[PDB]
């Protein structure tokens, strides 16, 4: 197991044009793996169809991932800007 | 974070952090542990405040 | 690290001290010749503090 | 024989039918020394209504199921106790005592402090005692090694900053360092002790050549002088 490895290529042709929106070095970064899509960096540890409690096939499409994000009211952000100023 | 920090003698968290890393990496050679915070701190003064 | 644990049977910390109000002082020495000799000098005093 | 982390283990493993801890006449009154009486709230409690559930089928082959019919009789007997105590209790509210915001105050933070066992005030060598001590610390070190790596924070203060699916906010490892800066100060300890050996061994030594009070006394400065004697020479 090694750990000073590069893990970092250039090409040495620049075709720096129409690039702009990736990461660029201020040429292009090439890395030996790929990127990972993470959705929500929370995760709700309660909302039970995931704790599965012992009591009582059911299908449900809930509305969106934000139930298990821990996404708070819109009243108490705007009870905040008007103690804002 | 890698910003300046506010007026000396105040050590938050993470200045009580790198000090408490550094003395488990080298155990003595405090010149090498003072920059370790981030060099804002003093030699005579990251020992004052382990103390 | 090469610390030890916490739960260690050396943890006096004050075992060697011996503060310096402590200290054993130089007094006068006092002398014995024999049982028969009243007229020498009996005690010896060279850097003595005390009488 | 841990007949209460029996049933947790066989509800763990999925496989609380085949063998459901075999009790009988031999097995279930060995564990046990009638169930005795878990104080658990609901992780204790539901286990047993899962291992009532799962026994419905042999009927008779489990003989402790009167004695966990005779327990769940006596929780509804108690909680039929506590509602009536509960009913009187708020039947029986006296009309006014105005009671004071100091005390009230002086309640909360004892018990807020007693909840997780540290030290409270009032304002109302010796080597057996260093092992308590040792034991108390070695306590909060094995709690400090038990918690999760993938802690973060949540303050009420962000709705500042419009955190969007992916946004990273700046204060979401508050807690995780000052659960770190404890169990590294915790392992210091001794680090710390050897630096204040030798800090205080070294001003403490000689205590009297900074100390004014010290060498000004007809002791001391007669004691320093009398030291450097030079031996005297004969002829």
């Amino acid at each position: 197991i090694m750990i000073d490895a590069a893990s970092s290529f250039v090409l040495p042709i620049s075709i720096t044009k129409n690039v702009d929106v990736l990461q660029r070095t201020d040429e292009i970064l090439w890395f030996r793996g790929p990127s990972v899509i993470v959705n929500e960096r929370i995760i709700n540890s309660g909302d039970p169809h995931l704790s599965l409690p012992l009591n009582r096939n059911e299908k449900e499409s809930l509305p969106g991932p934000f139930v298990l994000g821990l996404r708070p009211s819109a009243k108490f952000t705007a009870h905040r800007l008007s103690m804002l100023r | 974070e890698n910003n300046g920090n506010s007026v000396k003698k105040n050590w938050s968290d993470q200045e009580m952090l790198l000090l408490l890393e550094g003395i488990e990496m080298y155990e003595d050679q405090w010149e090498k542990i003072a920059d370790h915070v981030g060099g804002h701190k003093r030699v005579e003064d990251c020992i004052e405040k382990f103390l | 690290s090469n610390i030890p644990d916490p739960t260690l049977p050396p943890t006096e910390m004050m075992t060697r001290f011996l503060h310096p109000n402590w200290y054993a002082l130089p007094t006068t020495v006092w002398l014995k010749y024999g049982n028969y000799n009243s007229w020498a000098p009996s005690f010896n005093e060279n850097g003595t503090v005390v009488d | 024989l841990q007949e209460q982390s029996e049933l947790m283990s066989t509800v763990m493993n999925n496989t609380p039918t085949t063998v459901a801890a075999l009790a009988a006449v031999a097995a279930a009154s060995e564990t046990n020394g009638t169930i005795p009486k878990p104080r658990s709230s609901a992780q204790l409690e539901q286990l047993l209504y899962r291992y009532r559930a799962i026994q419905n089928h042999p009927k008779e082959n489990k003989l402790e199921i009167k004695a966990i019919e005779d327990t769940f009789r006596n929780i509804s007997r108690d909680q039929d106790i506590y509602e009536t105590k509960l009913d009187t209790l708020r039947k029986s509210i006296d009309k006014g005592f105005q009671y004071d915001e100091d005390l009230l105050n002086k309640h909360l933070v004892a018990l807020q402090l007693l909840e997780k066992d540290t030290d409270v005030p009032d304002y109302f060598g010796d080597p057996d005692t260093e092992i308590r001590i040792s034991a108390r610390i070695s306590n909060r070190i094995n709690e400090l090694e038990r918690l999760p790596a993938n802690l973060g924070t949540y303050s009420l203060d962000d709705c500042l900053e419009f955190i969007t699916k992916d946004d990273l906010s700046s204060r979401m490892d508050t807690f995780k360092i000052k659960a770190l800066v404890e169990l590294k100060s915790l392992k210091l300890l001794t680090k710390q002790k050897s630096i204040r050996q030798k800090l205080i061994n070294n001003v403490a030594s000689q205590a009297h050549h900074n100390i004014p009070y010290l060498r000004d006394s007809p002791f001391t400065a007669a004691a320093q002088r009398s030291v450097q004697i030079r031996s005297k020479v004969i002829v």
